[PDB]
RNA sequence: GCCCUGAAAAUGGAUGGCGCUCAAGCGUGUUACCUAUACUCUACCGUCAGGGUUGAUAUGAUGCCCUGACGAGUAGGCAGG
RNA sequence: AAAUAUGUAAGAAGUCCUUGUUACUUAAUUGAACGUGGACAUUUGAAUGAAGAGCUUUUAGUGGGCCAUUUUUGGUAAGC
RNA sequence: GGAAUACUGCCAGCUGGGACUGAGGACUGCGACGUAAGUCAAGGAUGCUGGCAUAAUGGUUAUAUGCCGCCCGUCUUGAAACACGGACCAAGGAGUCUAACGUCUAUGCGAGUGUUUGGGUGUAAAACCCAUACGCGUAAUGAAAGUGAACGUAGGUUGGGGCCUCGCAAGAGGUGCACAAUCGACCGAUCCUGAUGUCUUCGGAUGGAUUUGAGUAAGAGCAUAGCUGUUGGGACCCGAAAG
RNA sequence: GAAAUUGUUGAAAGGGAAGGGCAUUUGAUCAGACA
């Protein structure tokens, strides 16, 4: 990570900064739009008691 | 004085600061140096290694005096001349007329070499010297004169 | 010696100058907030229109209230409650949600109530029970100069600036949020709504993530 | 020497936050949102009332 | 000495008061209190007496009268919180009242003017009362709570 | 309740006055807390505290330890300050001029310093000549040269010297101190 | 599922007692309400901490002044009285 | 082959360039260890917290314990 | 097709009833309202009115009433215990003094320190003065005979308050006592090496070694006094069977 | 000339102990402050 951190620091500086190279935790998810096309929702229900044996 | 003392402060409490359970009793671990090799050994080794057993030769009827021989280091040495006179000898450091210091007269038995005297010449009268003390004393143009 | 008015001149004009900056800044935020809400609303509406589902971003900010007293508490959750600054019953703090704090929240679910706070309740938390930490010494917010003196360095030179850094989880949420002494809340005024507090919200108890239902609780407590 | 709640106490309400005056002037707390009439795709309704 | 002697005494200088911020503003009365309105007195010398309300004096009190010739109560001050305001009104539009204020009752038997003022105010009121049957009788009978009466229910 | 994270009602641990009853000490302290409250010079803050220190925490500084310090590069014209007493040392023969400000100078110490045409100054005189401690070199003495600390940390393999009254062969030098007698330490 | 049988011990006797039967019982749901030395705000005591203040010509510089937080306790320690 | 528990790491005591010292070590100025000189500052290297952190001396009482959830041995069992 | 309503949420929308508090004591802040003059609810209550001026309010006390409240002391895991002591009251009644000590602190002096065995002197067990010794300290290490502390600016490295220099500042560099860590040098012991030499077996220079010391490396001690702690003493007080 | 303990006088309470806590009624008693 060090050896890499040096690089993107060079790649920034030389260019004209804006780096940000601390690690960060998993962030929560952003919004998103899920389409229904090819994928209408399947409705499930709970299933009755049964024995097999 | 009694007035500043914790026992004035313990008045009214039951156990005088000695505890209710353990109590204050006469001689719990035994008296004095009891227990040394048994229930007090951990304390004795640690804090007092060396304590039990013997080393070395007995000497019957030893007379300290026989071995009286105080040390003085070059360190000092010029201290054995009073200051008024000291400066007179420090400057005009020479043969022909160099100070005689009688280190036995001052009550020393051996001259040792802790460190650095000025280049001034001294005539040093003593019973014993350490090889270094003499070397150093000489490199300033002095001598040791062995007395008794 | 002038100063009489002569340096009361600088001061009053400069103070006047600041309220101006605060005035336009608070106008900005209110536009920022209300188009922020409207967009999400038209998001959902557009997505239905297209035959689709707009799934909101997951919440980035939670607000945690310690619901449990100080006795008989296992070590691991005890430490976490300390680090989240919840060391007495009914006090609360804000928390930026990342994987590394989720797991904190998880370890303390039986002792806390938390959820996603609305603008209204972050605003009324801070206007009412908001206190800075200043050379320790818990100091009430009450004047904007108190804020600018300790958070100015980060932009943030007023009370609604503070709120804004909180609710939008800004680049300086850590300094901003730590600045706020943990909030000391009362017991809920109309009560807890449940017979027994110490089971999960989902089982008719009070502890855990109750999501947006936190606003009703915290308002009743504030 | 006495913490005064804004929220109740217009004096310090306005001392903190000067937007309060125009906020209330223009009502703003009761903003009328633009009436728009977009309608949901059949798909959405169908699966809403699906068993 | 018997006792020693402190090494520090309080100064005996008394501080000025801080500059307090407490404007007196006018007491606005509850809507039911409108001159011409009949009041039930709830306490006092004339407790239970039904009486006509005339003016809101500068010390917040209410100027009322019996009228004296009806029920025995004179032009008089009464406190607005020891009064039940009924819903029945006599018009009070020919009753002078300008004269009557706090100093008029500066404590300082009965002065000929009070005696006289009482009659000038009452003849006008009596003129108006006659316009509604039984009102005089109403005004001359005391109010009292009867078995079963529940003030928090009753309309007055 | 509060789940306290740290001891309550804890005193800071630091002296705040000296334990001494000496008026003149208390006067110097009157002086230096003033200087410390009103000058933002760090020298004054350091000096204030040293005035509070107990005798152990202010070992004597010898006049030869002073001569050394003046041998630092660029330090010869500095005025050395010692918040304690200053002692003499016949082990140095040639002692420089300078100005030493201290709490006490032994007879032989002020002699040596004065014989070289230097100057002994009290701390208040120092205050007046240097309200911000300008051009000043503070020296402290050896604290851990004390005989007491010889014995701190006594225990196996620690090498720290017995609390012992008589010494000689035959005092605490056998079982436990040599390989041939039980074991060694 | 509830109820009933299966169900035997010693002074008279215990859903805490009275008593209760579409309960004042059992299962479940919804409101309201009562009240801890706990929580919120405030005053006052003390403890710890951080500030301010030698400028005389009046009285405590270990003083005075501002501010914040905190307070269970046997054995035991220390402190001020 | 889990879950819970558990070792280490997340930088200035860091990273890179140049090339000095030795009796060690290499076929070898090869290496190894310690260095000189030079280049890059706080998004300098995750989170949260921090009524600060480190350190020294000395000394009291104590050294019969018992209980609850969970794991769990002996015992038919036990308020064992 | 077009509305209404419920539900949930928001308003820096308005407004009524009730309760508790009113700390502070000139001014000083941040504001609000006004064209202004001024005003204000803006860094902690004022205005107006009445009653009494006294046992009225308040304190104390006895009793009554609501609710609550088991004998203390002790040892104990656990005591109100069907564990022990204690009928009652006065008065007595238990960590002390001494020898020698550890740590801490105050004070005097400081490479020293300590007048009080003794002498001198006296307003006579005091106070005042003092010569020679002695004790501890200023050297260590060896069983001992013995030997005995600078390669060097009394060393290098890293951190280091403070000071110094530059800079408006932030910062940069210089110096760095104490203290800490680390690598060396010095003295003794142990082991090895064994020069110039010699009453030919004495002598032991010199350079070394995963060895070793309560050491050196520009001294810190000595004395008096106090709290706490240590050992010997009847040893906090009272108690055997015994010898 | 204390206390334990006792006689008389005066006042009060007392349905198988007494004594105690928070609060107020009632009786008795009393300081202060008003001007
Ligand atoms: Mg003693
Ligand atoms: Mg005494
Ligand atoms: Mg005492
Ligand atoms: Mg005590
Ligand atoms: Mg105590
Ligand atoms: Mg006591
Ligand atoms: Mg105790
Ligand atoms: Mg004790
Ligand atoms: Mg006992
Ligand atoms: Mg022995
Ligand atoms: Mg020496
Ligand atoms: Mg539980
Ligand atoms: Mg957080
Ligand atoms: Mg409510
Ligand atoms: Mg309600
Ligand atoms: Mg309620
Ligand atoms: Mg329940
Ligand atoms: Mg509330
Ligand atoms: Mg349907
Ligand atoms: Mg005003
Ligand atoms: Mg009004
Ligand atoms: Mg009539
Ligand atoms: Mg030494
Ligand atoms: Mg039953
Ligand atoms: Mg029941
Ligand atoms: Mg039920
Ligand atoms: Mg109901
Ligand atoms: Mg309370
Ligand atoms: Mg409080
Ligand atoms: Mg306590
Ligand atoms: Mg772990
Ligand atoms: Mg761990
Ligand atoms: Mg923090
Ligand atoms: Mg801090
Ligand atoms: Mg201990
Ligand atoms: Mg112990
Ligand atoms: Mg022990
Ligand atoms: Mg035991
Ligand atoms: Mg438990
Ligand atoms: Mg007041
Ligand atoms: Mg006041
Ligand atoms: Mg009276
Ligand atoms: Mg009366
Ligand atoms: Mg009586
Ligand atoms: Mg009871
Ligand atoms: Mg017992
Ligand atoms: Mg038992
Ligand atoms: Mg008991
Ligand atoms: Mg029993
Ligand atoms: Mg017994
Ligand atoms: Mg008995
Ligand atoms: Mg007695
Ligand atoms: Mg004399
Ligand atoms: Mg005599
Ligand atoms: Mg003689
Ligand atoms: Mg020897
Ligand atoms: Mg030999
Ligand atoms: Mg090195
Ligand atoms: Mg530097
Ligand atoms: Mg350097
Ligand atoms: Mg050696
Ligand atoms: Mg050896
Ligand atoms: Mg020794
Ligand atoms: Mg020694
Ligand atoms: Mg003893
Ligand atoms: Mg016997
Ligand atoms: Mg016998
Ligand atoms: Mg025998
Ligand atoms: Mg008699
Ligand atoms: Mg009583
Ligand atoms: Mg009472």
């Amino acid at each position: 990570r060090v050896k890499a951190n040096a690089a993107k620091r060079a790649e920034a500086k030389a260019q004209g900064v804006a780096v940000q190279l601390k690690r960060q935790p998993a962030q929560p998810r952003e919004s998103r739009i899920v389409s229904t096309e090819g994928n209408v929702p399947q409705t499930l229900a709970p299933v009755p008691y049964e024995t097999f044996i | 004085p009694s007035r500043f003392t914790k026992t004035r402060k313990h008045r009214g409490h039951v156990s005088a600061g000695k505890g209710r359970i353990g109590k204050h009793r006469k001689h719990p671990g035994g008296r004095g140096m009891a227990g040394g090799q048994h229930h007090h050994r951990i304390n004795m080794d640690k804090y007092h290694p060396g304590y039990f057993g013997k080393v070395g030769m007995r000497y019957f009827h030893k007379q300290q005096a026989h071995f009286w021989k105080p040390v003085l280091n070059l360190d000092k040495l010029w201290t054995l001349i009073p200051e008024d006179k000291r400066d007179q000898y420090l400057k005009s450091a020479s043969k022909e007329t160099a100070p005689v210091i009688d280190t036995l007269a001052a009550g020393y038995g051996k001259i040792l070499g802790k460190g650095r005297i000025p280049n001034v010449p001294v005539i040093v009268k003593a019973r014993f010297v350490s090889k270094l003390a003499e070397e150093k004393i000489r490199a300033a143009g002095g001598v040791v004169e062995l007395i008794a | 010696a002038e100063q009489v008015a002569a340096e009361r001149a600088a001061r009053k004009a400069a103070n006047k100058e600041k309220r101006a900056i605060i005035l336009e800044r608070n106008a900005a935020y209110q536009k920022e907030y209300e188009t922020a809400e409207r967009n999400i609303i038209q998001a959902k509406r557009d997505a239905k229109a297209a035959g689709s589902y707009y799934v909101e971003a997951q919440h980035k900010l939670v607000f945690v209230v310690r619901i449990k007293g100080i006795n008989k508490i296992p070590p691991k959750p005890r430490k976490v409650l300390q680090l989240l600054r919840l060391t007495r019953i009914n006090s609360g703090t804000f928390v930026k949600v990342t994987k590394a704090t989720l797991e904190l929240l998880k370890l303390i679910e039986p002792y806390v109530a938390y959820g996603y706070p609305s603008y209204s309740t972050i605003r009324q938390l801070v206007y009412k029970r908001g206190f800075g930490k200043i050379n320790k010494q818990r100091v009430p917010l009450s004047d904007n100069a108190i804020i600018e003196a300790n958070l100015g360095k980060y932009g943030i030179l007023s009370i609604d600036d503070l709120i804004h850094e909180i609710i939008t989880v800004g680049p300086h949420f850590k300094q901003a949020n730590n600045f706020l002494w943990p909030f000391k809340l009362s017991n809920p005024s109309g009560g807890w709504g449940v017979p027994r507090k110490f089971k999960h919200f989902i089982q008719g108890g009070s502890f855990g993530n109750r999501e947006e239902f936190i606003n009703k609780l915290v308002k009743s407590m504030n | 020497v006495l913490k005064k709640n804004p929220l109740k106490n217009k004096q310090v309400l306005l001392r903190l936050n000067p937007y309060a005056k125009v906020f209330a002037a223009e009502k703003l707390g009761s903003k009328k949102a633009e009436k728009t009439g977009t309608k949901p795709a059949a798909v959405f309704t169908e699966t809403l009332k699906h068993d | 000495s018997a006792q020693k002697a402190p090494k520090w005494y309080p100064s005996e200088d008394v501080a000025a008061l801080k500059k307090t911020r407490k404007a007196a503003r006018p007491q606005k009365l509850r809507a039911s209190l409108v001159p011409g309105t009949v009041l039930i007195l709830l306490a006092g010398r004339f407790r239970g007496k039904r009486v006509v309300y005339l003016k809101h004096l500068e010390d917040n009190t209410l100027l009322i009268s019996g009228p004296f010739k009806v029920n025995g109560v004179p032009l008089r001050r009464v406190n607005a919180r020891y009064v039940i305001a009924t819903s029945t009104k006599v018009s009070v539009e020919g009753v002078n009242v300008e004269k009557f204020n706090v100093e008029y009752f500066a404590k300082e038997e009965i002065k000929a003017e009070r005696v006289e003022d009482q009659k000038v105010v009452d003849k006008a009121l009596i003129a108006e009362i006659k316009k509604t049957p039984l009102l005089k009788q109403y005004l001359s009978a005391s109010f009292s709570l009867k078995n079963g009466d529940k003030p928090h229910m009753l309309k007055f | 309740g509060i789940d306290h994270t740290s001891k309550q009602h804890k005193r800071s641990g630091h002296r705040t006055a000296p334990k001494s009853d000496n008026v003149y000490l208390k006067l110097l302290v009157k002086l230096y807390t003033f200087l410390a409250r009103r000058t933002d010079a760090p020298f004054n803050k350091v000096v204030l505290k040293a005035l509070f220190l107990s005798k152990i925490n202010r070992p004597p500084v010898s006049v030869s330890r002073i001569a050394r310090a003046l041998k630092q590069e660029g330090a010869a014209n500095k005025t050395v300050v010692v918040v304690g007493t200053v002692t003499d040392d016949a082990r140095i023969f040639e002692f420089p001029k300078t100005t030493v400000a201290a709490l006490r100078f032994t007879a032989g110490a002020r002699a040596k310093i004065v014989k070289a045409g230097g100057e002994c100054i009290t701390l208040d005189q120092l205050a007046v000549r240097a309200p911000k401690g300008q051009n000043t070199l503070i020296l402290r003495g050896p604290r851990n040269s004390r005989e007491a600390v010889r014995h701190f940390g006594m225990g196996p393999h620690k090498g720290k010297a017995p609390r012992i009254l008589s010494t000689g062969r035959k005092f605490e030098r056998a079982r436990g101190r040599r390989r041939s007698k039980g074991f060694k330490v």
